[PDB]
RNA sequence: AACUCCGUCGUGCUGGGGAUAGAGCAUUGUAAUUAUUGCUCUUCAACGAGGAAUUCCUAGUAAGCGCAAGUCAUCAGCUUGCGU
RNA sequence: CAUGGCCGUUCUUAGUUGGUGGAGUGAUUUGUCUGCUUAAUUGCGAUAACGAACGAGACCUUAACCUACUAAAUAGUGGUGCUA
C-alpha cells in the first residue's frame, strides 16, 4: 500500500525531510519544483543526485522535500543530502538490493557528503575574545 | 598521544595473569568479559582496559 | 471519572523520574489510560558574573547553571483515587501541581 | 571439495550462515555490521551468488541467524539483547523478542515453527512463542550460553523435543521442553565451548571449543564416544547431511572429518594475498547446503567463501 | 539522447549535457592537461565538478589541498581583503563570468587557459633570509611544487584585485585579462612581472 | 501560585539560603550543620541538623516554638503551615561545617592554635575519614600574617570527585588581634558511601577466579 | 543581517563617507538646559588604504554578518553567548 | 604594608612531598634516572632503592551518531472526513 520511505538530510542547522513514495515523477521542494531552489548559482547542487545516477530512476517515484533551519547555503546542501539518502533507501526496501549498491557506489565515489553528513560543528565562544579562538588586542603600555 | 597510563596498563596485566584462558584476541568480546570479571567505574575506562588487554594478547600468542 | 493533569517540575533528574515512575506504576496497578510522561525540553538558567570583587586581574568570567526539568502526565481517574495518588508520591525537591480539568 | 568463488557484500565478520531446505539457492548470512543479507546463488565461478535483500534494524552485532524449512521466515539473534523475526520477502520484521538481560548469542526454531529457543550471555535460556511471548526461562548454566541447537527428532512425529545448550561453564546440557527440565548433562570439556551441533538424524552430539579438540557424544546412548584433536581454537561446527562428514571451522582453516573410517577429508586453506601469517583470516561460521554438496564459510575477511564437493576421479 | 519526461519538467538543456558527461557550468574537463611536469599531482583537473562550491575539508592534513580542484582554489582566493571574506557566492559568479569572457577573447577552453596561467606564474627559484648578526643577508633556495601552485593563485588574484580596484572595469574582466596575459608570457600581467622579479633576485643571491 | 517556574524554583533556592544563614547565626552554640525543606501540601516542614537537639529543643517546647514563629513571621507563612524538626547529625565527626565550628569555639576559649587544630584532625581520622586538612590563616602570633595547615590522610582535589567526596567549610573567627580564617576540608572515603558512586573513578577491582579441576572426568550423568 | 536576483549610478572626495550644525515632531522620566533617545527636512568636514612600530589567529578556525541576554525607566559604538 | 574571604599572577607548564633503606660531620641528597617515547615526573625501561601520596590522566558538562527501547493536542507526519 503506497510504498513510501521517509528520510532526512542535514547541514549545520538545517534538516531537510524527504518523502519518497512511488508515483509519477514530481520532485518538489517546499511545495515548489526542484527547478526553483534559488541561490541560483547552487541550483546544480540539488541536481547531482538527479544526474550522477541518471534521471531514469526518478520516473516512478515521487519526492517531496521540506527544509527548516540553517541558511541559504546550508539548506541547499541539505536537500541534496536528503535526495541522495531518499533514493538509496527507497532501493533498500522496495527494489533489488543489488541495485542499491550501484547507486550507493555512484554517490560515494563523488562524495560531496551526499550520503554522510559532515561532523563539522561550531566551536563555542570564550571570554576575552570575540570568537572561539580570536582574542582581544592587548596593549602592553 | 595514545599512551595508556599506569591505571590502564597495570590493571590489564593483572587481568591477564589470572584470566588468561578466558580472554580472546577480539576486542568486541573482550570488553563484554571485562564487565563480568572486573568492576570499572566508567564505560570509557573499560574500553581502554579491554583494548590494551586485546593488544597484549596479540603479542602473547606471538611470544 | 474526570480528566486530570499532573505536572512535575524539579532540578534533580534522579528524584523526578522515579516519582513519575511511581505515578505510572499506580496508574496501571488499577488500569486506566495513561497519556504517559511527556518530557518538556530542559531549561538551563545561566548567570554570568565576572569572577571577582573589584576589577583587578585578567577579565575572567564564570557561568552558573540551574537545570529545570519538567514533566506532565495527563491521566483520567475516578474522584476517589485521585487524592491518594496525589498524596503518596511526595518527595523533596520535586514540585507537583494537579490541574482539575 | 573445490571452491568456485566468494561472496562479497558484508562489512564485518560473517558470524552465522543458514540455508533453507525449500530453496536450495537461498543463503542467509548475518554479520558484525548489524545486517542480514539474503543471497541468490547462480553457480558462476566469477560471482557464485548476488545479494537480493538486506535486513537492517539491529543496533549491534548479530551473532546468529537461522532460516525456516520453507525459507519464508528468518530469525536473527543480536547483541542488542533482542531477537527479530524477519520476512525473507519484503524484508520487514513481524515480531521483536525482548527479555534477555544481556547479549543474545544464538537462536533456533523447531521444524514446525512453534517454539523458539535462544541462548544468551545472561546465563539463561528462554523459550519463545511465535507471537513474542516468553514461555519459560531454562536457567541452570553458570556462564554465558555460547550456542544452542534443537535436536531433530526421529520419524513418525513423536512428541519429544530436546535441545542442547553449550556454554562457557564447560558443560553441555540436554534439555527437555516437554517439562522444561534438564534431561542430561555432559561433562569433560576443559575450556570454553564455542560451538556445538547435532546429527541430521538427531543422535550424535559434536562439540568443540578453545582447547583444540572436538568431543563426539551420543544423546540416544548417553555415553561419550570419543574425542578428536584439531590443534586450533574451534569457531564453528557443522555435520554433513548425507555424506556423514563433520566440518569444523578452526583458526587455521576448514578441517573436514570423516568418521567411517577415521581420517581427514581435507584441510581447506584459501589463498590470501597481502597478509602475514599471524594476520590469517579464518572462518567463523559453517553451513552445509540442504542438498548436501556445498558448504559455506563466513570469514573475518568480511567475505563468504563457497566450497562444493567433487570426486577426484 | 532519449530525453526522459516526468511530472517535473527538468528543462531540456540540463540533462542533455550532464547525464553523460559531468561538465563544468558548461565547460569540459576532457582534453585539459597540465603541460608542465612537477605540477601534475598538484593541479587537480581530473575529477570534474559542476560548480566551484565544494564544502570540503582540505585543511585537516598537510597535502590534502592539492586534491582540491584548482577552479575552487581560485574562487577561494577571491574572498579577500576583508569586505569580501566569506562571500563565496559572489566569487563563483566572478569565476563563472571570467571563464565566459576568457572564451570570447581566445576561443580555447577557459579551463585550459587557467592551467596555463598557473603553470607559468609560479616562481621557480626563490630567496630566503639568513640572519646571522646584523646585515641579515639573503640566500637563494629552490621552491616546492606545491608552493608554486600556492603562489601562482596568489599572484593572479592579487593582480586582478589591484587592477580592478579604483576602475570602471569589473573584477571578472580584470581577472580574465590577467589570466589571458599570463597564459602566454606577455609580461603585461601582474603575476609575470612579479615572477621574474622574484627569480632575478634569487639569481643575484645564489 | 501565578508565578513562572523559573522564578518559582529560583525563589525556593534563595529561601533556603536565607534559612541556612539564619540558623548558622542563631544556632551557632548548638553545633548546627544544615537544613532541608520538604515542600508538601498541608504544612511544608523544615528539619534542623544540629548535634545537641536537647539544647535546640528548649525547656518544655521553647527555643523551637520561638524559631517556628520567627520563620513564619519573616517569610509570611500562614500559622501552622510550617513546622520545625530537629534530628541530630549523622556522624558529627565527619561534617566539615560542624568541625569548623568546633575549631572556631575551641580557639575562642584560648586554646593554642597547634593544639586546637591537631585535636580536630585526629577526631576526624577517628571517625573513619580517609583524609582531612585544616588551614588556619591570619595573624597567628605576629603582626604579619602567615598561614598554617594541618593535614592527615590524603585528599583529592582534581575534578568531579571533589563534588562527591569533599566537604568544605570556611569560618571567620574574631580575635583580639584581628580575624583568623578557618578552612576545613574532609574527604569521606567512598567505601562507606551509601548513595552515588562508591569508588574513585580510576579504581579497578578484579574478581578473584576459582581454580578448576583439570581432567573433569569425561562422562555423562543423567536424570 | 550579510547574502541572492533585477534595475539606477559610472572613476568624478561622486549618488563614497556622514562628522559638525539649524528647524520641527514624538517617546521615557518629578525633571531632558550641558542636545536621554527615536524620527523628518536641511548642513556635506576629514578620510584616496595609513611611518617607526605592534596585536590576534591553524578549520566550521580567521574574518565578514546580525540576534538575544547583562546593565535598564531611558540610554550599547561595551561585554557574555548564539547562530549565518 | 595590621588582617579574613574572594580573585589575579608566578605557571597555556609538569610539577611537588612524606615513610623505611643508602650517601654525607652537615646544610642536603638518592628515590624524583643514561636512553627512547608522550600533550604530560605519559610510559618502556635502567636502577641503592622499595613502597607510596597530591598534580597530569581518570572524572563531570557540552557538541556530533542511533529508521533501537520507552510516547507526546505544550513537537511533528500520513491517511481520513469538510472545504478552496
Amino acid at each position: 500500500a503506497v510504498p513510501s520511505v521517509q528520510t532526512f538530510g542535514k547541514k549545520k542547522s538545517a534538516t531537510a525531510v524527504a518523502h519518497v513514495k512511488a508515483g509519477k515523477g514530481l520532485i518538489k521542494v517546499n511545495g515548489s519544483p526542484i527547478t526553483l531552489v534559488e541561490p541560483e548559482i547552487l541550483r546544480f547542487k540539488v541536481y547531482e543526485p538527479l544526474l550522477l545516477v541518471g534521471l531514469d530512476k526518478f520516473s516512478n517515484i515521487d519526492i517531496r522535500v521540506r527544509v527548516t533551519g540553517g541558511g541559504h547555503v546550508s539548506q541547499v546542501y541539505a536537500i541534496r543530502q536528503a535526495i541522495a539518502k531518499g533514493l538509496v533507501a527507497y532501493h533498500q526496501k522496495y527494489v533489488d538490493e543489488q541495485s542499491k549498491n550501484e547507486l550507493k557506489k555512484a554517490f560515494t565515489s563523488y562524495d560531496r557528503t551526499l550520503l554522510i553528513a559532515d561532523s563539522r560543528r561550531p566551536e563555542p565562544k570564550k571570554f576575552g575574545g570575540k570568537g572561539a579562538r580570536s582574542r582581544f588586542q592587548k596593549s602592553y603600555r | 598521544g595514545r599512551v595508556r597510563t599506569k591505571t590502564v596498563k597495570r590493571a590489564s596485566k593483572a587481568l591477564i595473569e589470572r584470566y588468561y584462558p578466558k580472554l580472546t584476541l577480539d576486542f568486541q568480546t573482550n570488553k563484554r568479559l571485562c564487565d563480568e570479571i572486573a568492576t570499572i567505574q566508567s564505560k570509557r575506562l573499560r574500553n581502554k582496559i579491554a583494548g590494551y588487554t586485546t593488544h597484549l594478547m596479540k603479542r602473547i600468542q606471538k611470544g | 471519572i474526570i480528566k486530570i493533569r499532573i505536572t512535575l517540575t524539579s532540578t534533580k533528574v534522579k528524584q523526578l523520574e522515579n516519582v513519575s515512575s511511581n505515578i505510572v506504576k499506580n496508574a496501571e496497578q488499577h488500569n486506566l489510560v495513561k497519556k504517559g510522561p511527556v518530557r518538556l525540553p530542559t531549561k538551563v538558567l545561566k548567570i554570568s558574573t565576572r569572577k571577582t570583587p573589584n576589577g583587578e586581574g585578567s577579565k575572567t568570567w564564570e557561568t552558573y547553571e540551574m537545570r529545570i526539568h519538567k514533566r506532565y502526565i495527563d491521566l483520567e481517574a475516578p474522584v476517589q483515587i485521585v487524592k491518594r495518588i496525589t498524596q503518596i508520591t511526595i518527595e523533596p525537591g520535586v514540585d507537583v501541581e494537579v490541574v482539575v480539568a | 571439495l573445490v571452491l568456485r568463488g566468494t561472496l562479497e557484500g558484508h562489512n564485518g565478520w560473517v558470524t552465522s550462515l543458514a540455508t533453507s531446505a525449500g530453496q536450495p539457492n537461498l543463503l542467509l548470512s548475518a554479520s558484525r555490521d548489524k545486517t542480514l543479507i539474503s543471497w541468490k546463488l547462480t553457480g558462476d565461478d566469477q560471482k557464485f551468488g548476488v545479494p537480493v535483500r538486506s535486513f537492517k534494524g539491529h543496533s549491534h552485532i548479530v551473532q546468529d541467524c537461522t532460516l525456516t524449512a520453507d525459507g519464508a521466515y528468518a530469525l536473527s539473534a543480536s547483541w542488542d539483547k533482542t531477537l527479530r523475526l524477519w520476512d525473507v520477502a519484503t524484508g520487514e520484521t513481524y515480531q521483536r523478542f525482548v527479555g534477555h538481560k544481556s547479549d543474545v548469542m544464538s537462536v533456533d526454531i523447531d521444524k514446525k515453527a512453534s517454539m523458539i529457543i535462544s541462548g544468551s550471555r545472561d546465563k539463561t535460556i528462554k523459550v519463545w512463542t511465535i507471537k513474542g511471548q516468553c514461555l519459560a526461562t531454562l536457567l541452570g548454566h553458570n556462564d554465558w550460553v555460547s550456542q544452542v541447537r534443537v535436536v531433530p527428532n526421529e520419524a513418525a512425529d513423536d512428541d519429544s523435543v530436546t535441545i542442547i545448550s553449550a556454554g562457557n561453564d564447560k558443560m553441555v546440557k540436554a534439555w527437555n521442553l516437554n517439562q522444561f527440565q534438564i534431561e542430561a548433562d555432559f561433562i569433560g570439556h576443559n575450556s570454553n565451548i564455542n560451538t556445538l551441533t547435532a546429527s541430521p538424524d538427531g543422535t550424535l552430539i559434536a562439540s568443540a571449543g578453545k582447547d583444540g579438540e572436538i568431543m563426539l557424544w551420543n544423546l540416544a546412548a548417553k555415553k561419550a564416544m570419543y574425542t578428536l584433536s584439531a590443534q586450533d581454537e574451534v569457531f564453528s561446527l557443522a555435520f554433513s547431511p548425507n555424506r556423514y562428514w563433520l566440518a569444523a571451522a578452526t583458526a587455521t582453516g576448514i578441517k573436514v572429518f570423516s568418521l567411517d573410517p577415521q581420517y581427514l577429508v581435507d584441510d581447506l586453506r584459501p589463498e590470501f594475498a597481502g597478509y602475514s601469517k599471524a594476520a590469517e583470516p579464518h572462518a567463523v561460521s559453517l553451513a552445509w547446503s540442504a542438498d548436501g554438496q556445498t558448504l559455506f564459510a563466513g570469514y573475518t575477511d568480511n567475505v563468504i567463501r563457497v566450497w562444493q564437493v567433487m570426486t577426484a576421479n | 539522447f532519449t530525453p526522459v519526461v516526468l511530472a517535473t519538467p527538468i528543462p531540456e538543456e540540463v540533462q542533455q549535457a550532464q547525464t553523460e558527461i559531468k561538465l563544468f557550468n558548461k565547460w569540459s574537463f576532457e582534453e585539459v592537461e597540465v603541460k608542465d611536469a612537477s605540477l601534475v599531482d598538484y593541479v587537480q583537473v581530473r575529477q570534474p565538478i559542476f560548480v566551484a562550491h565544494t564544502a570540503g575539508r582540505y585543511a585537516n592534513k598537510r597535502f590534502r589541498k592539492a586534491q582540491c580542484p584548482i577552479i575552487e582554489r581560485l574562487t577561494n582566493s577571491l574572498m579577500m581583503n576583508g569586505r569580501n571574506n566569506g562571500k563565496k557566492l559572489k566569487a563563483v559568479r566572478i569565476i563563472k563570468h571570467t571563464l565566459d569572457i576568457i572564451n570570447v577573447l581566445t576561443d580555447q577552453n577557459p579551463i585550459q587557459v587557467v592551467v596555463d596561467a598557473i603553470t607559468n606564474t609560479g616562481p621557480r627559484e626563490d630567496t630566503t633570509r639568513v640572519g646571522g648578526g646584523g646585515a641579515a643577508r639573503r640566500q637563494a633556495v629552490d621552491v616546492s611544487p606545491l608552493r608554486r601552485v600556492n603562489q601562482a593563485i596568489a599572484l593572479l588574484t592579487i593582480g586582478a584585485r589591484e587592477a580592478a580596484f579604483r576602475n570602471i572595469k569589473t573584477i571578472a574582466e580584470t581577472l580574465a585579462e590577467e589570466l589571458i596575459n599570463a597564459a602566454k608570457g606577455s609580461s603585461t600581467s601582474y603575476a609575470i612581472k612579479k615572477k621574474d622579479e622574484l627569480e632575478r633576485v634569487a639569481k643575484s643571491n645564489r | 501560585a501565578l508565578i513562572s517556574k523559573k522564578r518559582k524554583l529560583v525563589a525556593d533556592g534563595v529561601f533556603y539560603a536565607e534559612l541556612n544563614e539564619f540558623f548558622t547565626r542563631e544556632l551557632a552554640e548548638e553545633g548546627y550543620s544544615g537544613v532541608e525543606v520538604r515542600v508538601t501540601p498541608t504544612k511544608t516542614e523544615v528539619i534542623i541538623r544540629a548535634t545537641r537537639t536537647q539544647d535546640v529543643l528548649g525547656e518544655n517546647g521553647r527555643r523551637i516554638n520561638e524559631l517556628t514563629l520567627l520563620v513564619q513571621k519573616r517569610f509570611k507563612y500562614a500559622p501552622g503551615t510550617i513546622v520545625l524538626y530537629a534530628e541530630r547529625v549523622q556522624d558529627r565527626g565527619l561534617s566539615a561545617v560542624a568541625q569548623a565550628e568546633s575549631m572556631k569555639f575551641k580557639l575562642l576559649n584560648g586554646l593554642a592554635i597547634r593544639r586546637a587544630a591537631y585535636g580536630v584532625v585526629r577526631y576526624v581520622m577517628e571517625s573513619g575519614a580517609k583524609g582531612c586538612e585544616v588551614v588556619v590563616s591570619g595573624k597567628l602570633r605576629a603582626a604579619r600574617a602567615k598561614a598554617m595547615k594541618f593535614a592527615d590522610g590524603f585528599l583529592i582535589h582534581s575534578g568531579q570527585p571533589v563534588n562527591d567526596f569533599i566537604d568544605t567549610a570556611t569560618r571567620h573567627v574574631l580575635m583580639r588581634q584581628g580575624v583568623l580564617g578557618i578552612k576545613v576540608k574532609i574527604m569521606r572515603d567512598p567505601a562507606k558511601s551509601r548513595t552515588g558512586p562508591k569508588a574513585l573513578p580510576d579504581a579497578v577491582t578484579i574478581i578473584e577466579p576459582k581454580e578448576e579441576e583439570p581432567i573433569l572426568a569425561p562422562s555423562v550423568k543423567d536424570y
